[PDB]
């Protein structure tokens, strides 16, 4: 009966069939106002970027708020439209529920407003939005992988945070996926424990040699500046995927910092000729023309990185070290400090800014950014060291 | 808890606008109220009640179908009418309502102007308009 | 349900003495108000067909003579009335001359629906 | 100041003909308020996400007085 | 004996004085209580009158109902006629008549509200195309909402449907002005006035462009003649303080600023520009009362707000400065002169913690001004 | 134990946190090491707009002979890719096999199918979809694609329906079947698609559903009840204002109304809503066509050409545009592509025949005309040519 058009229906949406997802969607949803269903055609509509249309229809007959499922829906549609505001609306500025074997609805909605918040450039409330989010439901990860990738928590702060959250829901895959998660967390503080961990994971479990362990190992090295262990790394991960963004500014880096000329002019072109759009490309041609000392050009290569990808850490500061190396002192200031104001969390901006200040002969503001620097980030040789 | 549907047909507010109007609803209130809550309560012989400028004795002579000190008080009268009883002009002081005073008529005057051609010549205003 | 009928009552006794004087705008609003209310009557309502009538009566009346002309095409068979409203529209705009056309020679005809009614203005 | 150039325009082959054209004129500032040249002016601050698609949305999209 | 006592309300209040036109309406109204048209002459007035005695000694208490939503829109307040369209008037009579569409419409428009006034008027647009009567102010909201799609719908629509109704002409002359142009925006203006004289918005929109255009005297002019056509008209009023603004005297601005706030007691705009009248005449305590009003009667606005921490800045109440400060940038971040004023009363204060910051924001936001900032920065430490 | 990680992946997949997405992939494809785990990461890879990384990782230890569902993803990719030859290299030009869900030869028959028909081979993309809606009757996608272009004679369309058999839908073919007889051509056995509709709205309260509203819209549409279609395209168009199926009817029908106001909001909110979309820039043409502007018109219907190749209102407008213009030259093999592309529309070589008249050439005129006259007995513009 409807059953069997309602499994056609989900198959055909995961087999990327649109139309005739479509199509037996909207026939279900017709045939019966279950509000799933109207999920599933919203759903359908999400996936082939329609986004308008799903709102409309999640919208026309005020299902929402009937189940939460379907705001969520209609929240993300929003969201993706950049009509923040409305998005914020439906959602709600806190948790509204505060007080299956998958994760918990709520914790869903608070990373959306965690998100939201961070859109808006609230840090403040995105940071208690996000931490709510991990903590309400610890089957969720999108939120605290976002807080780390982000660094809108300090070092002592994500440790903290990471102590405080348990793992009962896991209980059998407690362990592992205690490992698992600690293998992201952030470097500076007690390196050894993300160490002893990473082992324990790699011999133990089948999990030896993948993405993230690897992606760990090299940050680790690029943090302690064992550079040749960073590229042996960077490249035995790169030579089964090419293009895998997340170790892709590490290895950028570490490749300048060996001036490894050809190699970062191999990953430029390769890049270019696949990922035109993306910002990673063209901070990787940036750096090229760092690594050649052509500051003034890819001053402009930075800027286009930059707004191709907001939220990007290494666009923006390498905007400013160009400013900064070479004469034009005086405005070096004003994007040191956008690099503070807009990226709060990170000691490196607050660093710079202080050591711009000291260059400047100005020393009370340098000592002030630096023990700023050095309250965000308690174990730094380079903060210490200025 | 507070009702807000009637200020926005989208049946959901977010809350930055819920205390935005709540707050901004009641003193509004409050002013015309007294020179809460909205839902709770909006309540609160010649028939003309009011006209602007008009005091009570003007209303009464309508029923009826009709030195430094003093001008003071024609000072202050003026304003009253033309000021829609203001509370301001007693925080005036006394020299600064001179040059105000001047300045109303000049400018009533003009009004009174305001409010207040051979055969070849206005034909052509309408043929070119 | 019982003071329902009333109201209806005294508002068309109440635009029936509005228009009687030369007073338009008190009869627009009465009638736009009246027209309005009789929205959940249904259409077989006599009612809802005098409120209508009127409506295109006053709308006429006050120039707009376009905004007549619509709401008398809406409804146009329903009442004499009505049409009397649509081929007035029609002969002052020079549009939709001949739908009025063949509602006239249809009303015409027949009486050489509703017809006949003790309203101000309805044609001989 | 050609071989320059000749590399900028090398590399900035690489782009969509909407992307390209997003990019004809720009110029990023240093506070980082960005400036948008139509082929008007887009004139807002970077990093909050609304002002890229309105860039993109007089782009593209039909704008029209119609007397 | 009812018309004619209406007849004599419309001739006084035509001629010279509408004290005894509104007499003569209230004797009519006394006369009968069905002559909705002298309760519209009332209204355009500032006038009221004691409906409970009227319409006492369903219907009765529906017609009283829209006279207190009449008599409030007219007075402006409009929370209370929204609240009493939420409880009295059934949906079947809000939704579907005309006329409550364009009073709720213009009471959602009073109020910062914008979305909703286009929502409502634009389902009553849908219902009637071819009204014509009260669209200055969907031409207005379009003006405010920086659109110009809608505006060209309702420009072409009108021009095919009335070529020669005033409200058409006013609405090509903002869509005009909207645009890039002011002169054509003039002649369009000009046209809809000579078409139908009486016309005050007309004159209004004329006296805003040739402000705009830095014509002091052609704007002056077209005000008088606004005010010429009706006597109570708070938006040539508040052209006319602003043009005395700009010339300087404070004296005339003042006037004309309070008695366009008169009229209209609920609007940002003219308490603040007659507090800042205040000021430039030297009554620092008087002018607070109206700031004090104007943050209280709505929040999130950045110009009471704003000019609340300046005055008090000014006279130093700084405890309560600090916190005016702070919600205008929980409000709004974007303000470059305010996070100026935050950090100079965080210093001020002596946390100098949240200085630094403040002033990091304040250099961001202003790379010209910066060298003053590094020099606050200097007495911050 | 990989259970768990199964569903929590299925999960990120479903509330669209795509990094966890990936992430639970890679992790649990680590651990298990079996294809279809590299089937769900390259469809994550997929959904986060990346097929290179779906592509490369499918490909990299040859997975596509050993699965049946993964050799179709990585073909997919390819084809939204842009790459054609290898994607058919990988799949196979022809047919190598010659429960809920579907069969998966149907949807690697389908998009083989795809890759034809972007390959302009019309003939093998009309054998593949054939084939395909026989092989399988559920990939409604073998149908309805088949249908929209006018790849085939609608003759042809109704025997082939009447071919396939419905009857492993078992207690649902009841109203399937009717469901797919909806959706055929409606200038034959158009009575037929009559009664159907009042089947489907009687016993199933499928009044309301979409498609049958557009079904009888294209129905008035046929006849030209251009009033019916305006009246139900509003009532439908108020729910939702950009069902793409739905709309160009709707800009038939209010050119043929001759009104410049709805067609010009509808086009500026299109224009706004999908600026790459060719619907929009069609209707932006139309409407210049409404207010006879030809010079803008031929660039606003170029456009919408060139962003659908398989948009034949474009290329008709287009010689439209170019017989209003002036010029009839370039209008002559505007009409002779637009019939060519599309074989079995009688619109195309009707306009054709109609700029015949306009040269005073007869003599195809008489041959053209019989042929549109051949399947539409019934319609003024064919008598009155």
């Amino acid at each position: 009966a409807i059953e069997r058009l309602r499994l056609w229906r989900f198959d055909a949406l995961m087999q990327h069939m649109y139309r005739t997802a479509e199509y037996i969607a909207d026939k279900v949803y017709n045939i019966s106002n279950d509000p799933d269903d109207a999920f599933w055609l919203g759903q359908v509509y999400y996936n082939n970027n329609q986004y308008v249309r799903a709102v409309e229809l999640i919208t026309r007959n005020n299902l929402d708020g009937v189940n939460i499922l379907c705001r969520y829906l209609l929240g993300l549609s929003f969201v993706k439209l950049q009509r923040f505001d409305d998005a914020l609306d439906v959602i709600g500025e806190y948790n509204p529920f505060s007080e299956d074997g998958g994760i918990k609805m709520e914790s869903s909605l608070c990373f959306l407003r965690g998100k939201i918040y961070f859109a808006q450039n609230n840090f403040n409330k995105a940071r208690d939005a996000f931490r709510e989010a991990i903590l309400v439901d610890i089957k969720n990860f999108e939120a605290f992988e976002m807080l780390l990738s982000k660094n809108l928590l300090t070092p002592q702060e994500e440790w903290d945070l990471f102590d405080s959250l348990d793992f009962k829901e896991f209980g059998e895959d407690k362990e592992i996926m205690k490992n698992l998660y600690k293998i992201n967390l952030s470097k500076y503080i007690n390196t050894e424990d993300i160490t002893k961990s990473n082992e324990i994971l790699a011999k133990d479990y089948k999990l030896a040699d993948n993405v993230d362990v690897v992606r760990s190992k090299v940050d680790i090295c690029y943090t302690q500046c064992k550079f040749n262990e960073c590229l042996e790394l960077c490249e035995t991960v790169l030579e089964n995927d090419e293009f895998n963004t997340n170790i892709l500014p590490a290895y950028i880096g570490c490749l300048y910092e060996l001036s490894n000329k050809n190699k970062l002019f191999l990953l430029s072109h390769r890049l270019a000729e696949t990922f035109p759009k993306s910002a990673i490309t063209w901070f990787s041609v940036a750096t090229y023309y760092m690594s050649l000392d052509r500051i003034s050009e890819a001053q402009k290569y930075y800027s286009k990185s930059s707004i191709l990808d907001p939220s990007f850490a290494a666009a923006w500061l390498g905007f400013a070290h160009t400013y900064a190396l070479e004469g034009e002192q005086d405005q070096a200031l004003t994007a040191y400090s956008t690099a503070s104001r807009f990226f709060p969390g990170m000691h490196l901006p607050k660093l710079f800014l202080g050591m711009q200040f000291m260059a400047m002969n100005s020393l009370n503001l340098a000592e002030s950014y630096f023990v700023l620097a050095y309250d965000i980030c308690p174990n730094d040789p380079l903060v210490l060291n200025e | 808890q507070y009702d807000y549907s009637p200020f926005c047909e989208r049946n959901t507010l977010r809350e930055s606008r819920i205390d935005s109007f709540l707050k901004a609803e009641r003193a509004a209130h409050c002013l015309v109220f007294h020179k809460y809550r909205p839902d709770i309560d909006i309540m609160c012989s010649m028939l003309l009640e009011s006209v602007p400028g008009c005091n009570k004795e003007d209303l009464e002579r309508l029923s009826r179908r009709e030195r430094l000190d003093d001008i003071i008080n024609h000072e202050t009268n003026a304003l009253k009418s033309f000021w829609n009883d203001s509370g301001l002009v007693n925080s005036l002081q006394s020299h600064h309502l001179h040059e105000e005073y001047l300045l109303l008529q000049e400018e009533l005057k003009n009004v009174y102007k305001i409010k207040c051609e051979s055969l070849r010549d206005k034909c052509r205003r309408h043929y070119s308009n | 349900d019982d003071q329902a009928l009333s109201t209806i009552i005294q508002l068309q006794d109440c635009i029936q003495q509005a228009i009687q004087q030369l007073n338009y705008s008190t009869a627009e609003f009465l009638a736009e108000l009246l027209y309005a209310e009789c929205s959940i009557l249904d259409k077989s309502s006599v009612y809802w067909s005098d409120a209508v009538y009127l409506y295109a009566l006053s709308l006429f009346l006050n120039k707009s003579y376009h905004t007549a002309f619509q709401i008398s095409k809406e409804f146009k068979e329903y009442h004499l009335g009505i049409a009397y409203i649509f081929g007035r529209c029609a002969l002052q705009l020079s549009q939709g001359v001949n739908e009025a056309i063949l509602t006239l020679l249809s009303i015409i005809n027949v009486f050489s629906m509703v017809l006949n009614s003790n309203l101000v203005h309805i044609p001989d | 100041m050609t071989s320059e150039q000749n590399s900028n325009r090398y590399w900035n082959s690489f782009h969509d003909e909407d992307d390209w054209n997003l990019f004809n004129g720009m110029e990023l500032e240093s506070n980082g308020v960005v400036t948008f040249a139509g082929q008007e002016t887009i004139t807002g601050s970077i990093f909050d996400r609304r002002i890229t698609q309105l860039a993109y949305a007089r782009n593209n999209g039909w704008h029209e007085l119609a007397l | 004996l009812a018309t004619l006592n209406c007849l004599l309300g419309n001739l006084y209040m035509k001629l010279d004085h509408s004290k005894e036109g509104a007499f003569y309406h209230s004797e009519a109204l006394a006369i009968n209580p069905y002559l909705w048209e002298s309760y519209e002459a009332i209204c355009k007035m500032r006038a009221t009158v004691d409906l409970k005695r009227v319409f006492f000694d369903t219907l009765p208490e529906i017609m009283y109902n829209f006279a207190l939503i009449l008599r409030s829109s007219s007075q402006y307040n409009s929370f209370k006629a929204i609240r009493l369209f939420e409880s009295q008037i059934p949906s079947h009579i809000k939704d579907t008549m005309p006329w409550c569409l364009v009073q709720l419409g213009k009471l959602h428009f009073e109020i910062i509200n914008y979305d909703m006034s286009l929502k409502y008027f634009n389902r009553l647009k849908d219902l009637q195309p071819a009204r014509v009567k009260d669209m200055e102010i969907f031409s207005t909201l379009l003006w405010h909402l920086h659109d110009k799609v809608k505006s060209s719908n309702l420009a072409n629509g009108l021009m095919d449907t009335m070529p020669n109704k005033p409200e058409t002409w006013c609405c090509i002359g903002n869509l005009l002005s909207l645009q890039k142009d002011h002169d054509a925006a003039i002649k369009a203006f000009e046209k809809a006035t000579q078409l139908d004289p009486n016309f005050a918005y007309a004159y209004t929109l004329q006296g805003h462009e040739h402000s705009s255009n830095d014509s002091s005297d052609s704007a002056k002019t077209c005000y008088r003649k606004a005010l010429a056509c009706d006597p109570q008209h708070y938006n040539a009023y508040y052209g006319l303080g602003t043009s005395a603004m700009k010339l300087g005297q404070y004296e005339e601005a003042l006037l004309y600023f309070e008695k366009a706030r008169s009229i209209n007691p609920v609007n940002v705009v003219l308490i603040c520009c007659c507090g800042g009248s205040l000021e430039k005449l030297g009554y620092k305590e008087k002018a607070l009362q109206y700031y004090e009003l104007a943050c209280h009667l709505q929040p999130t606005s950045s110009l009471s707000k704003y000019k609340m921490g300046q005055l008090l800045y000014s006279m130093t109440r700084y405890n309560v400065a600090l916190q005016t400060f702070e919600e205008l940038v929980k409000l709004v971040p974007d303000d470059a002169t305010a996070h100026y004023l935050l950090g100079q009363t965080y210093r001020i204060v002596g946390r100098k913690k949240d200085a630094i910051k403040e002033l990091t924001v304040a250099m961001n936001l202003d790379p010209k001004g910066n060298q003053v900032i590094i020099d606050e920065l200097q007495k911050c430490h």
